[PDB]
């Protein structure tokens, strides 16, 4: 009779070797203190 | 006679601040009579 191969137990000659991509990465801005909190960190401001 | 409500700040530790007019006013934001306020800072004499 014949047969599929599926019948047929597999063994691998094959070595794996899974190599994934490095993703996709997005920065946003970030400051720790701001130009206005910097400029407000003053006690008096000489022009107001 | 001028009266005039005004933004007032201060910086630690807080034993002075200032008016937006440029006035500095010797003396913690936080003195009073209750909780230990007594002790903070005043530069004045009681009677001011």
């Amino acid at each position: 009779h014949q047969l599929s191969r599926a019948d047929v137990t597999t063994v691998s000659t094959f070595i794996d070797l899974n190599i994934t991509m490095l993703e996709d990465h997005e920065f946003v801005p970030l400051e720790v203190y701001t130009r206005h909190e910097i400029k407000d960190s003053g006690l008096l401001d000489y022009t107001e | 006679c001028i009266v005039e409500e005004v933004d007032a700040r201060s910086v630690y530790p807080y034993d002075e601040f200032v008016l937006a007019t440029g006035d500095f006013v010797y003396m913690s934001p936080f003195y009073g009579y209750r909780e230990g306020s007594h002790t903070e800072h005043t530069s004045y004499a009681a009677d001011r």
